[PDB]
């Protein structure tokens, strides 16, 4: 059982990664929007 | 030895992630400043015209 559970302890250490991807998405949003906004600056002028 | 490579697998993973998030944001910095430079064109050109 201890061997079985050292393995499971690592299986559990194996969601943070999916969130890291999600964090890259959060950047993409805002990055695109600021450039959207400079395009709007010309429109707004 | 196998235990120590667990810890330094983790260190590896962390460093991969740190550069991922650091450079994402540092590339965005500068990129959006470049967008401001781009803004100078388009912004002033509306009235320049």
């Amino acid at each position: 059982q201890q061997i079985d559970q050292q393995i499971e302890e690592e299986n559990i250490r194996q969601q943070r990664k999916a969130l890291q991807r999600e964090i890259e998405d959060d950047v993409s949003k805002q990055r695109e929007i600021k450039g959207q906004l400079l395009a709007e600056e010309f429109e707004r002028e | 030895e196998a235990i120590l490579n667990l810890e330094l697998k983790t260190a590896g993973r962390i460093n991969e992630v740190l550069n991922t998030k650091t450079k994402d944001q540092n590339i965005q910095s500068i990129t959006l400043q470049a967008e401001i430079a781009q803004k100078r064109l388009d912004m002033k050109y509306k009235q320049m015209e």
